[PDB]
């Protein structure tokens, strides 16, 4: 249907799930936060 | 040529070169061995493979103890 | 931090015995089985949703919940194929709010156990994702034709449901898809699986033990009744005959298979488009018909004329008919069960054999 | 002991009757009991193949016998032909071509057909009328005559205050190479087969009893023949039913009357006309009692990984023998503690025991708790036991013949070729020409060197 | 119905010979040429030529 | 560890025509081959058990369950225990005619649950295997055919083998078990 029939919807956390950090100041890549981001806000 | 009808011994190594300690030491009476046919086999006087049979377990367990 | 307080003694010398005997007694039971004279959704398309939570592995069940849930749905897929064999299977891992189609749906437990026995080593991260599990077994079992009572069993645990999406739009499109979806749930009493349950036209359930689970398993292995609402059609069916090479493969029809296969020399054929299969019963994968041995009619007989209850008396009881009309036996015990009809004998070890395998009466054949 | 030790060897009822004279068998085969008996020893193979071939009077060509079995089978096949062959059933004709005919031995086949339907003799049962017999004996008090008599010559054995043995018995144990008697003003001793004796089956005790009773046979008047049936009348008999004695020579009643002293019967008067065949009786069986639990009895040790042995019973003998392979540390009204030692054990190879009797004495006392284990006993113990008596048992004792310092190679070879040729080859060299004949079949080779 | 309840409760009367009446060996020898590879019963199948 | 059950189809309507047949086959020598195979089967190995039922037309009685003539004593018994109940069964016995084709479903049925109990009996050192023999001789009725796939699939389940030895007719229900 799509890529999983919808996406993940932001549950809660979606600034504390890996906080500020793709590895404060650290690395974003993280696709389930910029999408939750991306839809929360 | 030389038809001596000895006892053939069969062991691990190990053994082996224990009884040819024991029998250099000459302690169950004489050089009951008389030569070393194998890497593993030996020969030894018939009528001393009963004091053999007792003194090499009882003398393998005196040797871990001092 | 006083539990050995619990034995008591008066005479003491079968006193202890007494107290044993009470806790012996007290840690077991019996179950509860339910008879009915209606109809029943025979061809059943079920389709298994697992959670892949954070809550499985808990270690509520003495190895991790999903150990023991998976253990026991492998015994699921055992004695539902052993039991229904026109139906199917199809499992989803619900895992990391999304839904993941692991096993399709078909109708051999080899794929299904395989699979199983593959996913007892799997990791089990995130959160669970109702919506778009039963996204997955909505889309395929939309176009399951009409006479299927499609099901779907979510052997569910967390408590977050997080869905994509409005999750009361898909309950009102499966009340109108006329699937049936079933929860058999862990450690709690969740409202919207409740109201999934008791709207779709399910049954709810919450696990105590591992035989309290067992049981509930065994409750939705059996088929359940249809509604008012479910298509009653008559599905063409075919009865392809076994066919060896035929006379030493005297002009034969060298054929590899139909579904790392060898060189098939005989077997079964189709009465449609006259293919190749080497097992029966499997759906035609280029036609579209259902192809039945005919005694995989006769192996689910004994729900639509069924079994009665059993007399259950303990006492002595006017028994001039001292032996087991079962096995020949005495009555070494205080249960003796009577049938209806003929009413004859029977011992404990009779009842549990007829009630659960042999599925007659004896004396009633005579 | 320049040869080996003596490993104690059950012959298990074929090294027995393979290898006595055809016209013995001939004879034993005379009644149906032998012929039942004999039937029951054989494998499976042998078994249906009997049963198959009963009830014809044609000798079969060896290609049907070769074409019953599926091909994969052969090597575990020709075991069963060549048992047959041997042991005097399977005596080969002719078909009037080249196809060697294989027919039942027609003693032994009309035996076993009387043995399964009706027949001419009469089993030696009589009975003229006795009904509720005189002090008629019940079946758990033979349990427990059983129990008294037999524990009476193991205790014997043993050496306890309690020996009631009647000193034939007593001759016999000395005869047989178990109480061997030295320094004649009378201390009887145990010899290691004694030991070896003591850790085994029951049924396997009481047969090797019976292996060793007539392997001396040809001493007090006694045929071998006469005895086996009656070994075999014996052990197809039932408890419950009662005998009657008339019909039986006088030196049957000699040895009915040993046999009392074994306690494998209950008489009640020595001049009396009846026998009660006791449970000791029946289980008279060539082969092995369980590894997990005894008809006799029912297991009672308890073998923990703490090397730890709990045993719920209360007797004399069997503490005895568990301070053979152990040594015991508690002693309950109900149970003794005791713990598996490798001094212990090492004790217990000194004396000499090959441990296969220890894991199987455990083995068939095991409890009913210690069972519903796959492994019953726990796998580090048991091979640690075989660790034990691989330390202790490392010598390989051979009385051979020196070949040394040829004065050639060609010669060396010969020699080796010609102890190759009458399989008295035992050890070769390669390099330095040190070769080990048989000494006894030596001087063969040397009257050869007199010869070349 | 009534000719067979009459042979048979005749028939059943007396019974047991277990030497005599079960066995000639020429029909044992003539089963054995027929379960043997060439005869009757044995179908000359489970052949299947590749 | 083995135990065969022995079904034989006693239908007193055939082995009557048989018997007016006045052929060399009669009922004797049936129910003398199944003792003889009986004593065999017992005769094999200490261990092994017999059972022996008979299929009459409207009960499924049992037949199973010193040595006077050399053989065995348990044998004896046996045998004795079989003539017996075979004497009993169908020289004192009845006519109906409404249920005149035998039956072979109870009969079944009740060697199922007797494999049952006598599993129950078994300790835990040793295991049983299991099988049923039938030997059919008459003709099945139809009518059961619900109930006698049913039979079946408990030896499905129960892992008990069937073999059959048909004498007159073939039977596809029997084959199909
Ligand atoms: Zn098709
Ligand atoms: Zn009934
Ligand atoms: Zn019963």
């Amino acid at each position: 249907x799509x890529x999983x029939x919808x996406x993940x919807x932001x549950x809660x956390x979606x600034x504390x799930x890996x906080x500020x950090x793709x590895x404060x100041x650290x690395x974003x890549x993280x696709s389930d936060i910029i999408e939750s981001i991306f839809r929360t806000y | 040529v030389n038809v001596l009808k000895g006892v053939l011994i069969e062991c691990d190594p190990a053994m082996k070169q224990f009884l040819l300690y024991l029998d250099e030491s000459n302690a169950l009476g004489k050089k009951f061995i008389i030569q070393d046919i194998d890497d593993t086999h030996v020969f030894v006087i018939a009528e001393l493979v009963n004091v053999l049979q007792e003194r090499v377990g009882e003398l393998m367990d005196q040797n871990a103890f001092s | 931090x006083x539990x050995x307080x619990x034995x008591x003694x008066x005479x003491x010398x079968x006193x202890x015995x007494x107290x044993x005997x009470x806790x012996x007694x007290x840690x077991x039971x019996x179950x509860x089985x339910x008879x009915g004279q209606v109809r029943l959704g025979m061809m059943r398309h079920l389709y298994v949703v697992v959670d892949g939570s954070r809550t499985m592995e808990d270690q509520d069940l003495k190895p991790n919940r999903l150990t023991c849930t998976l253990k026991l749905l492998e015994y699921f897929v055992e004695e539902y194929f052993d039991q229904n064999p026109i139906s199917q299977i199809g499992i989803i891992v619900t895992k990391s709010k999304r839904a993941e189609k692991l096993t399709e749906l078909s109708g051999n437990p080899r794929k299904h156990i395989t699979s199983l026995k593959k996913a007892v080593d799997m990791t089990c991260h995130g959160e669970p994702s109702l919506y778009n599990s039963l996204s997955i077994a909505m889309q395929t079992l939309k176009h399951m034709p009409g006479h299927t009572s499609r099901e779907v069993l979510i052997i569910f645990s967390s408590l977050t449901t997080c869905d994509p999406s409005n999750i009361y739009d898909l309950i009102k499109t499966l009340k109108a898809a006329k699937i049936r979806v079933s929860v058999i749930g862990l450690s709690a009493e969740v409202r919207v699986c409740t109201v999934l349950a008791r709207e779709t036209g399910g049954t709810y359930h919450v696990i105590l033990d591992e035989s309290h689970y067992k049981e509930l398993l065994t409750h939705h292995v059996s088929p359940p009744p249809a509604s008012s609402s479910s298509e009653c059609s008559l599905i063409r069916m075919g009865f392809p005959q076994h066919t060896i090479x035929x006379x030493x493969x005297x002009x034969x029809x060298x054929x590899x298979x139909x579904x790392x296969x060898x060189x098939x020399x005989g077997g079964y054929f189709c009465p449609q488009c006259r293919a190749k299969y080497c097992e029966l019963p499997v759906e035609c994968k280029i036609c579209g018909l259902t192809l039945v041995s005919a005694p995989h009619l006769a192996r689910s007989y004994h729900h639509l004329f069924p079994l009665d209850a059993f007399q259950e008396i303990p006492l002595e009881e006017y028994n001039g008919e001292r032996f087991c009309y079962g096995c020949q036996g005495e009555l070494k015990d205080q249960h003796v069960y009577v049938c209806a009809v003929c009413q004859n004998v029977f011992c404990v070890d009779c009842d549990v054999f007829v009630h659960d395998s042999l599925h007659c009466c004896p004396g009633c054949i005579h | 002991r320049g040869l080996n030790r003596v490993h104690l060897q059950c012959r298990n009822l074929q090294e027995f009757l393979g290898g006595l004279s055809p016209g013995v068998l001939d004879r034993l085969y005379g009644h149906p009991a032998t012929c039942l008996a004999v039937f029951r020893e054989l494998p499976s193979l042998a078994k249906n193949w009997v049963m198959r071939m009963l009830f014809l009077e044609q000798p079969l060509p060896q290609a049907a016998v070769a074409l019953w079995v599926k091909k994969e089978f052969s090597k575990a096949q020709e075991e069963s032909t060549g048992l047959l062959s041997g042991l005097r059933i399977w005596h080969t004709q002719l078909l009037p071509g080249g196809l060697q005919g294989l027919i039942l031995n027609p003693i032994f086949r009309q035996n076993l057909r009387i043995a399964l339907l009706g027949g001419g003799k009469a089993w030696s049962d009589d009975t003229s009328q006795l009904g509720p017999d005189k002090h008629a004996r019940d079946v758990p008090s033979l349990d427990k005559y059983a129990e008294e008599r037999w524990e009476v010559v193991l205790h014997f054995m043993v050496g306890s205050p309690s020996a009631a043995v009647s000193q034939d018995l007593a001759q016999l144990l000395s005869q047989a190479g178990l109480m061997k008697s030295t320094e004649p003003g009378e201390p009887p001793c145990i010899t290691s087969a004694g030991f070896q004796f003591l850790l085994l089956d029951t049924p396997a005790q009481l047969w090797y009893f019976m292996l060793q009773y007539l392997q001396t046979a040809q001493s007090r008047g006694m045929d071998l023949v006469e005895i086996l049936s009656f070994l075999f009348q014996l052990s197809f008999s039932t408890l419950g039913k009662d005998y009657s004695v008339e019909g039986m020579s006088d030196s049957l009643l000699n040895f009915l009357q040993h046999l009392r002293e074994f306690g494998l019967v209950f008489q009640r008067k020595r001049k009396s006309r009846r026998y009660y065949p006791t449970r000791l009786a029946i289980n008279l069986s060539s082969g092995v009692s369980g590894a997990g639990g005894t008809v006799h009895q029912p297991g009672f040790i308890v073998v923990e990984t703490n090397y730890r042995l709990y045993a719920y019973t209360e007797s004399e003998l069997q503490i005895a023998l568990i301070a053979l392979f152990s040594e015991m540390l508690y002693r309950f009204p109900n149970m003794v503690v005791a713990q598996v030692t490798r001094e212990s054990v090492q004790q217990a190879i000194a004396s000499g025991i090959t441990a296969q009797q220890i894991i199987h004495f455990l083995r068939t006392r095991a409890h009913p708790v210690m069972l519903k284990q796959t492994p019953v006993l726990p796998p580090t113990i048991t091979d640690q036991i075989r660790l034990w008596e691989l330390e202790r048992d490392r010598l390989r004792f051979t009385e051979g013949v020196l070949y040394n310092q040829f004065l050639s190679q060609v010669d060396f070879e010969l020699l080796l070729a010609h102890a190759r040729e009458l399989g008295v080859l035992v050890f070769e060299n390669s390099a330095k020409r040190l070769m080990v004949v048989t000494p006894a079949g030596h001087s063969d080779v040397k009257r050869f060197w007199k010869r070349q | 119905i009534i000719n067979s309840f009459q042979s048979i409760r005749q028939e059943m009367e007396a019974y047991t010979p277990k030497l005599t009446q079960v066995l000639s060996s020429s029909a044992a020898s003539s089963t054995i040429t027929a379960l043997s590879p060439g005869g009757a019963l044995m179908q000359x199948x489970x052949x299947x030529x590749x | 560890l083995n135990l065969l059950v022995i079904v034989v189809d006693a239908n007193p309507i055939w082995w009557g025509k048989q018997a007016l047949k006045e052929s060399q086959f009669t009922l004797s020598k049936c129910i003398d081959a199944v003792m003889v195979l009986g004593n065999s089967h017992l005769f094999m190995n200490r261990s092994n058990k017999l059972a022996v039922i008979a299929s009459h037309i409207q009960e499924s009685r049992f037949l199973y369950p010193g040595s006077k003539d050399g053989k065995y004593e348990l044998l004896t018994s046996a045998n004795e225990v079989i003539v017996e109940e075979i004497k009993d069964l169908m020289t004192k016995s009845d006519i109906k005619g409404q249920h005149t084709e035998t039956l072979l479903a109870g009969s079944l049925a009740k060697a199922l649950c007797y494999i049952h109990r006598m599993n129950k009996e078994v300790k835990d050192n040793q295991e049983m295997k299991s099988r049923i023999l039938v030997i059919k001789a008459a003709e099945d009725s139809a009518l059961q055919y619900m109930n006698f796939m049913n039979v079946i699939f408990a030896a499905q389940k129960q892992n008990i083998l069937i073999d059959a030895c048909v004498l007159d007719s073939d039977s596809g229900l029997l084959q199909q078990a």
